[PDB]
RNA sequence: ACCAAAGCUAGCUCAACAACAAAUACAAAAAUACACCAAAAUAAAAUAAAACAUUCACCUAACAUUAAAGUAUAGGA
RNA sequence: GACGAGCUACCCAUGAGCAGUUUAAAAGAACCAACUCAUCUAUGUGGCAAAAUAGUGAGAAGACUUGUAGGUAGAGGUGAAAA
RNA sequence: UCGCACACGCUUACAUCAGUAACUAAUAAUAUACUGAUAAUUAACAACCAAUAAACCAAAACAACACUAAAACGUUUAUUAAUUACAUUGUUAACCCAACACAGGAGUGCACCAAGGAAAGAUUAAAAGAAGUAAAAGGAACUCGGCAAACACAAACCCCGCCUGUUUACCAAAAACAUCACCUCUAGCAUUACUAGUAUUAGAGGCAAUGCCUGCCCAGUGACAAGUUUAACGGCCGCGGUACUGACCGUGCAAAGGUAGCAUAAUCACUUGUUCUCCAAAUAAGGACUUGUAUGAAUGGCCACACGAGGGUUUUACUGUCUCUU
RNA sequence: ACUAUUCCAAAAGUUCUUAACAUGGACUAGCAAUUUCGGUUGGGGUGACC
């Protein structure tokens, strides 16, 4: 008997079997031949680095800066307020019709939506 | 005859008599682990 | 009437719909809104669930009518593998056919010449049979499975070692696990082979017909036997899709279109997984007559008349142990009436190979009183099988 | 805690099926019944007990079939036929006489003239003569039959009233019944069952049936030899 | 005792610089040195055999009809094997009538060829026997597709003495880096045939290669050259295990050694595919102990991968190739010498 | 002379006031497939009565506090 | 009031073993191994051991041994009754 | 001379290099078990790994064919089954359950060595104790008993069970229990037991096969339906007179008055009953006799085969049990 | 308490009937439950006595 160490697919019988947590990446054949699916293996998504600069580290001199998390206001400022007084400004302001400025009336359409968050990272 | 030796070790018999599962499938048994939260005992159970 | 089901058994049936569902205009307040089960909450109902999309392993099995080439007319099946209560009986009702104790006297003929013998006949029969019975294996006893296609297939080899001399047989070709489809009608009654045999043994030329006309007239006066309380479909299998289209194992144009010989294996070791002797014979009768009307409506077509040029196709069986030979004479294409000329079946059963083997030595009193071997070896089995091999050249 | 009855299908089958038995446990897993268990390993064959029963209800009318093979079964006393008609197969239980390659009678028809009865014929009661000799009987027609269904025995149609056959029991109890109901006429196989002689007491467990307690008890009151004048008549007539 | 199972088809890297390190096998690319002692046979009708194999071909990939398979994946493990074993039966007859040895003879279909044998020396690393001396034990369980049985020994390829600049690989590792896996169980040496047989040779065989070995499987897997040594390795084992077998009927072993050479053929083949192989067994001894001082080697001479056809369209073969064809059957018309 | 010996802190007592994240109920910590779910029935006895049979405070509830009062009553009285 | 049938009693599924000899016989038959029990003696008695060791013994195709996995729970289970 | 592997179960105890004054080893030497550092078992073996209809009555036992207890195991036809390199997981050990680095408990396949291993730290050669070998003459005279031991390993007769089986794990293996058989009672019937059964069946018990038998008693107590039952609980006699005994007679009392057997018994006491056999001598053993006033008939009586690690007695043979030890 | 019995009631009906459930109140058993088993005594018991 052991109470204490965790239960691993090496403490048990033939019978018990448990991943370690990686994930899985398909089904289970007709003949018994395993079938892997190819839009469940993860595709790492990587740019050319050789064209352009930068390093792991910086210059110790370099200034650092005052620091300023991002806030949904701030944000709302730079991308949505000035195109919004521009047409309110202009009077062409529809209340209505938002998506000119870039505001999504609900997530399904698009490729990666934000609230069930579709992707990964 | 010789005595002592009553345990023989069984996985399959450790986790369907005392594995976590069983508890929560009876009133008692949940009243079990309560029991042992509030002791605070590092093991719930199997 | 006592029912088959136990209550205790018979899936739950639903918990009375709580009352709140009995009060007209009133809003039942149901767990629904938590999406999990609570106490204290009346209990949902849910809509029938629809994923408007279907996932093709997943759902719901499509209900059997909504097929297209679904008909409402019961077709009875007839497959490698089904039973029938009185074999030869039966079988030959269904054909419309008479059937004759010895072999064709042809290929009796054939089998009887002392050309056609191998070199050493008895001491490569007795060393197939040694080999396919203890030698292929590893361990000591083998089994049926192994062991019957094993001696089959042998057998084959040692006729086929006769091409040198008789260099006819090049014109062969052997197929395995060929879907073969034969829709007939007869007497109000709807009946298709369907299936696959074990091996068949194509032909490059057809197989000349060996029954003199006096046996066709004499065919014709045959007063066909009935077995009154049993239905003649008993053993077959009642089906509402299928279809209609008369279909051997290859496409138009086949290099050796004409079916010559079929070979029907039992490997089990179970004894009722086995056919008895009878029902073999009977399998393999029908699945004969089908490789027979396949060409039948090949070479001629779907219109229902009687065979100016007959065809023949021949069966051999097995279990290991034991043979049956048949030899199948289609002389009709319109099986409907039961009052015309009727095809003609030569059968040789339960032609014993060997007595019993054994694998081990005998031993009574610490002495060895049988040796390891064959008892019995009739030569006069295999003389037929290879005459059923050589009736081409 | 819970178990489940093996006896779930829904199917008529002839081919024999396989079965967990239960030596004495009810579901709960308690002992109701001592002494069972231990048997050797038997398979079930499903009996039809209404004899008379219409394979289409298309063509409704009396049935004839045929006596393929006589078996053995590890369920009962005893002895089975297989026997088929028309395009269905089913077991029924085999009187004294009835051998392979055999015909049977089945038959729901009531003439006035009553008729002669073979072993094997299922008839409705009312249509028989009055003193034959009669096995597999229903309860309320259309039931399936209950009572009279051991090896080597059987019973005996006493008289006709008002529409209603009367019967005697083996048990020597009479039974009062419709005429309409079915009945067959003879005895069961096997009738030399009574002076079978278990040699040992090992062939006492291969029938799976564990020793009596070691226990020993005192005789009650109840023990003696009681003579008791004969119970009254089992009437399933309904009155109106 | 304990052993490692040594399998003809494989996925490992190279298999076969290992299996000639097992084997004490020496590879030589192209056929074994013609035979010019051959008599005028060459009587034979390449249209008659034109037609005969693509006779298989086509029935199996065009006419005969399967029960309607849902994957439309088309595999060619179950699309082969029937084309494969109607094309030796056919083929045997036909080329029979020249060559009256094959008459004979007896067709092995799908059964399992068994060899067991001693190489090498290890110090056990691990186990309370730590430290000791144990000699190297492996096991080939084969099931060749067809192999071909025969009352008499066939000519041997080179004298027994016969010696070769090149050098058999000596790997630096211990075979589980292969990966090879040590399983123990009952250690078999089999024909195809118990010992009572009155056919104590081979002739050919026949080994259809499985899916996971498809040459697509191995390019999708950037493999590149493996496409060959898959071929290889296969030889070196089965045809090993082949002659050993046949060596061991007839009394010989590791410390016997052999009198006279055993040769056997075969015939390897992706559905398309194919590739040509002659094993000449020499040396039965890979025992340490006679090995030492052991001067023979064991050969294999092999030919490098090649298709029969290309692109069967419609009834129609597009791609012939007459030199499988001209190989197979001189392969298939090889002969016992005659006294 | 060995073995030993001494420290005053760790905290306690009584009383007033009022690290995400993944994964977890498959044999918990195992992303992913077709169902079912859920449920309630007086507390008892040890012990007092010198035994033990009716009865034996607190033991559930909140209601406190100063009295009325160990009174009216209930009790094998 | 919880917890226990991984020991042991009894089932329920589900696997597995029984060589040789004698016998017309796989017959709760003989002889005698593995296996299973535990007769009789001697050791042992804070033992090697909280019931063992050595000899010696009965059974050894059966009501036989045995694996894994379920089942019955104390006012009860289970029992070829020895509470 | 208990070896190799697997399952189960164990978890790093395995591997390499370095350390050990002390800690583990019940001592040391050194290291598979103590310490540290660093490594490590790689999938083809194994785990994971489809449904719904439909035909199929027909054992395994080298399976020819049969036996009775009636016996697990899947083929094919049809309907749909995400189609696509590589999924994930177990792979070390001298190991596990007994508090121990325990003479014990531990399933399967192959082997009887090709594998594994050491009974003695060093001497001495007292007593006593343990295990073994041999012993003159004698051969059970020992002793509760031939227990143990033996160059023996044979016969016979009894009581009790009929038999093979089971029982008090750890003081009882039996004459206890069970059991084939025989017998009573209870049951006329349907979906979870009994039972997918139906009175030749199924339950509550009794007594123990076979063979011969099983007598009389319903008043009491039950039990059943006032009446009936003992193969239900249970019972089954006096007191005098007569040819030492009493067939016969008187009278009373009971529901009936104990029969057939058997008998000093595994049967209160008397009691080492009387006599015959066995022995030189027997409270033993066997045979008879027998009122046992307390035998006795399914709470079974009586013989009898086979059987018994049951309990007694004889003989053969054998011996260190013993004379009497060495 | 419970398991069966038998009954009056209650409920549904007929002008006195009862199919399964089923309540109150009785009865008869089975299965059972709570509790006790006095003292003296030339030790206790039996006797005798209080
Ligand atoms: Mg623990
Ligand atoms: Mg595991
Ligand atoms: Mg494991
Ligand atoms: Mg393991
Ligand atoms: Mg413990
Ligand atoms: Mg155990
Ligand atoms: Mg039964
Ligand atoms: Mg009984
Ligand atoms: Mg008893
Ligand atoms: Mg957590
Ligand atoms: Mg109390
Ligand atoms: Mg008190
Ligand atoms: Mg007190
Ligand atoms: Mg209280
Ligand atoms: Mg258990
Ligand atoms: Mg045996
Ligand atoms: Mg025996
Ligand atoms: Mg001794
Ligand atoms: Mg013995
Ligand atoms: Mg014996
Ligand atoms: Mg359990
Ligand atoms: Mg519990
Ligand atoms: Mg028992
Ligand atoms: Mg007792
Ligand atoms: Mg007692
Ligand atoms: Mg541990
Ligand atoms: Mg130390
Ligand atoms: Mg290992
Ligand atoms: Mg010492
Ligand atoms: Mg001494
Ligand atoms: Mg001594
Ligand atoms: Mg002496
Ligand atoms: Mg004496
Ligand atoms: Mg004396
Ligand atoms: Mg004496
Ligand atoms: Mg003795
Ligand atoms: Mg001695
Ligand atoms: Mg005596
Ligand atoms: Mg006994
Ligand atoms: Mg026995
Ligand atoms: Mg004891
Ligand atoms: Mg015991
Ligand atoms: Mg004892
Ligand atoms: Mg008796
Ligand atoms: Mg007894
Ligand atoms: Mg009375
Ligand atoms: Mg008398
Ligand atoms: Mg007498
Ligand atoms: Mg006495
Ligand atoms: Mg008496
Ligand atoms: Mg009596
Ligand atoms: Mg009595
Ligand atoms: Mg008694
Ligand atoms: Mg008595
Ligand atoms: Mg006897
Ligand atoms: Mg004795
Ligand atoms: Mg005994
Ligand atoms: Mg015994
Ligand atoms: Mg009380
Ligand atoms: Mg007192
Ligand atoms: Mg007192
Ligand atoms: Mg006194
Ligand atoms: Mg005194
Ligand atoms: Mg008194």
């Amino acid at each position: 008997a052991d109470r204490m160490s965790k239960w691993t697919s090496k403490r048990g019988p033939r019978t018990f079997c448990k991943g370690r947590g990686a994930k899985g990446t398909g089904f289970h054949g007709r003949d018994g031949k395993f079938v892997q699916i190819k839009e469940m293996i993860p595709e790492l998504v990587v740019p050319e680095l050789a064209g352009f600069k930068l390093k792991p580290y910086v210059n110790y001199r370099a200034p650092e800066g005052t620091d300023t998390p991002l806030t949904a206001k701030q944000l709302f400022l730079e991308t949505a307020a000035p195109a919004i007084e521009k047409d309110f400004k202009a009077g062409t302001f529809d209340p209505e019709h938002l998506e000119k400025y870039g505001f999504e009336p609900t997530q399904e359409g698009k490729l990666f939506q934000l609230y069930p968050k579709n992707f990964p990272r | 005859k010789a005595r002592g030796n009553e345990y023989q070790p069984s996985n399959i018999k450790r986790k369907h008599k005392h594995g976590w599962v069983r508890r929560l499938r009876t009133p008692t048994g949940v009243q079990v682990i309560l029991r042992r939260m509030h002791k605070g005992r590092k093991s719930l159970s199997h | 009437a006592y029912e088959w089901g136990v209550r205790s058994t018979r899936k739950p049936e639903p918990p009375p719909l709580d009352r709140v569902y009995e009060i007209p205009g009133l809003e039942p307040i149901t767990y629904a809104g938590k999406m999990h089960f609570m106490p204290g909450l009346a209990r949902p109902v849910f809509p029938p669930w629809d994923p408007g999309w279907t996932h093709p392993k997943f759902r719901r099995l499509p209900p059997l009518h909504e097929h297209p080439l679904y008909k409402d007319q019961a077709c009875y099946v007839f497959h490698q593998r089904c039973r029938l209560l009185e074999g030869v009986k039966q079988a030959l009702w269904l054909t419309k056919t008479q059937l004759i104790e010895g072999l064709p006297e042809k290929v009796l003929r054939l089998a009887d010449d002392p050309r056609n013998h191998i070199e050493n006949q008895d001491e490569r029969v007795l060393n197939a049979i040694s080999h396919a019975r203890l030698w292929h294996s590893t361990e000591d006893i083998p089994k049926r499975e192994t062991y019957c296609p094993v001696i089959v297939d042998s057998l084959i080899q040692l006729c086929k070692s006769q091409i040198l001399k008789h260099p006819s047989l090049a014109r062969r070709i052997c197929a395995q696990n060929n879907t073969l489809s034969a829709t007939w009608n007869r007497e109000s009654i709807l009946l298709q082979v369907h299936g696959s045999s074990g091996a068949r043994l194509n032909a490059k030329d057809p197989l000349p017909p060996v029954a003199s006309q006096e046996e066709v007239e004499a065919t014709k006066n045959h007063v066909l036997e009935t077995f009154y309380p049993i239905s003649p479909t008993m053993g077959l299998q009642e089906c509402n899709v299928y279809d209609v289209n008369d279909d051997t194992g290859f496409q138009e144009g086949y290099p050796y279109p004409c079916p010559h010989t079929l070979y029907f294996l039992e490997s089990a070791n179970l004894r009722p997984r086995r056919f008895q002797p009878d029902q073999l014979r009977a399998k393999m009768i029908l699945f004969a007559f089908g490789s027979a009307l396949a060409q039948a409506r090949l070479l001629y077509g779907n219109d229902s008349k009687v065979l100016e040029q007959p065809v023949v196709v021949q069966s051999v069986g097995t279990d290991g142990r034991l043979f049956q030979f048949l030899v199948l004479q289609l002389n009709t294409t319109d099986l409907a009436s039961d009052e015309g000329v009727k095809n003609l079946a030569w059968v040789d059963s339960d032609q014993l190979l060997y007595q019993h083997f054994w694998c081990l030595p005998v031993i009574k009193k610490k002495v060895v009183v049988e040796p390891v071997g064959p008892i019995g070896f009739q030569p006069e089995t295999f003389r037929k099988f290879l005459a059923l091999y050589l009736h081409g050249a | 805690a819970t178990s489940v009855s093996w006896k779930s299908r829904t199917k008529y089958t002839v081919m024999p099926v396989k079965m967990r038995k239960s030596g004495g446990r009810n579901h709960t897993g308690q002992i109701q019944v001592h002494g069972i268990g231990g048997g050797h390993k038997q398979r079930y064959r499903m009996i039809d007990f209404l004899r008379f029963r219409p394979e289409h209800e298309s063509k409704p009318g009396p049935f004839e079939e045929k006596v393929i093979a006589v078996r053995y079964d590890p369920c009962r006393s005893a002895d089975i036929a297989l026997v088929a008609g028309g395009n269905r197969k089913r077991w029924i239980i085999a009187t004294e006489n009835m051998k392979a390659g055999d015909t049977v009678l089945n038959s729901d028809h009531i003439g006035r003239m009553a008729v002669a009865a073979r072993e094997g014929d299922a008839h409705p009661l009312g249509a028989l003569p009055v003193g034959t000799l009669i096995n597999n009987v229903e309860s309320e027609p259309g039931r399936g039959a209950q009572y009279i269904r051991a090896a080597g025995t059987c019973g005996v149609l006493l008289r006709k009233v008002n529409g209603t056959a009367i019967i005697q029991l083996p048990s020597k109890r009479q039974m009062q019944v419709l005429e309409t109901c079915i009945a067959t006429v003879g005895r069961v196989s096997n009738v030399d069952h009574n002076k079978r002689v278990i040699g040992k007491a090992g062939r006492n467990r291969w029938l799976g049936k564990r020793p009596n307690s070691g226990l020993w008890q005192r005789k009650g009151g109840w023990a003696g030899r009681k003579i008791r004048p004969l119970p009254p008549m089992k009437s399933y007539v309904k009155l109106p | 005792f304990m052993k490692y199972v040594v399998y003809p088809q494989t996925f490992a890297l190279n298999a076969d610089n290992w299996y000639q390190s097992f084997t004490k096998t020496v590879f030589l690319s192209g056929l074994p040195p013609t035979p010019a002692k051959l008599e005028p046979e060459p009587t034979l009708d390449i249209t008659a055999l034109r037609e005969a194999v693509c006779d298989c071909l086509l029935q199996e990939h065009f006419f005969l009809r399967r029960k309607k398979r849902a994957p439309v994946i088309q595999d060619r493990e179950a699309i082969a094997s029937p084309f494969l074993d109607q094309l030796v039966a056919s083929l045997t007859g036909l080329l029979s009538v020249h060559n009256p040895v094959l008459a004979a003879a007896a067709l092995d279909c799908k059964r399992p060829v068994h060899f067991f044998w001693l190489r090498g020396e290890e110090i056990i690393p691990r186990g309370h026997r730590k430290g000791r001396v144990d000699a190297l034990r492996y096991q080939i369980n084969d099931k060749p597709h067809n192999q071909i049985r025969i009352s008499r020994q066939l000519p041997e390829f080179v004298p027994l003495d016969y010696s070769i600049p090149i050098e058999v690989p000596v790997m630096s590792c211990k075979p589980d880096k292969l990966p090879l896996f040590k399983r123990q169980y009952e250690n078999t040496i089999f024909i195809g045939s118990k010992t009572a047989d009155p056919l104590c040779y081979g002739h050919t065989q026949f080994h259809l290669l499985p899916d996971k070995l498809k040459r697509e499987k191995l390019l999708k897997q950037n493999c590149a050259d493996q496409i060959e040594v898959v071929f290889r390795a296969n030889a070196i084992a089965s045809l090993f295990a082949w002659t050993g077998a046949q060596a061991m009927y007839q009394g010989f072993w590791s410390e016997a050694d052999v009198t006279r050479p055993f040769v056997s053929q075969g015939v390897i083949t992706d559905g398309k595919y194919f590739s040509f192989f002659c094993y000449q067994l020499n040396t039965l001894a890979l025992t340490a102990q006679a090995d030492q001082n052991n001067p023979r080697k064991n050969i294999c001479w092999g030919t490098q991968s090649k298709p029969l056809y290309e692109t069967i369209e419609d009834n129609n073969v597009k791609g012939f190739n007459d030199d499988v064809l001209l190989q197979l059957v001189q392969f298939l018309l090889n002969r016992p010498k005659e006294d």
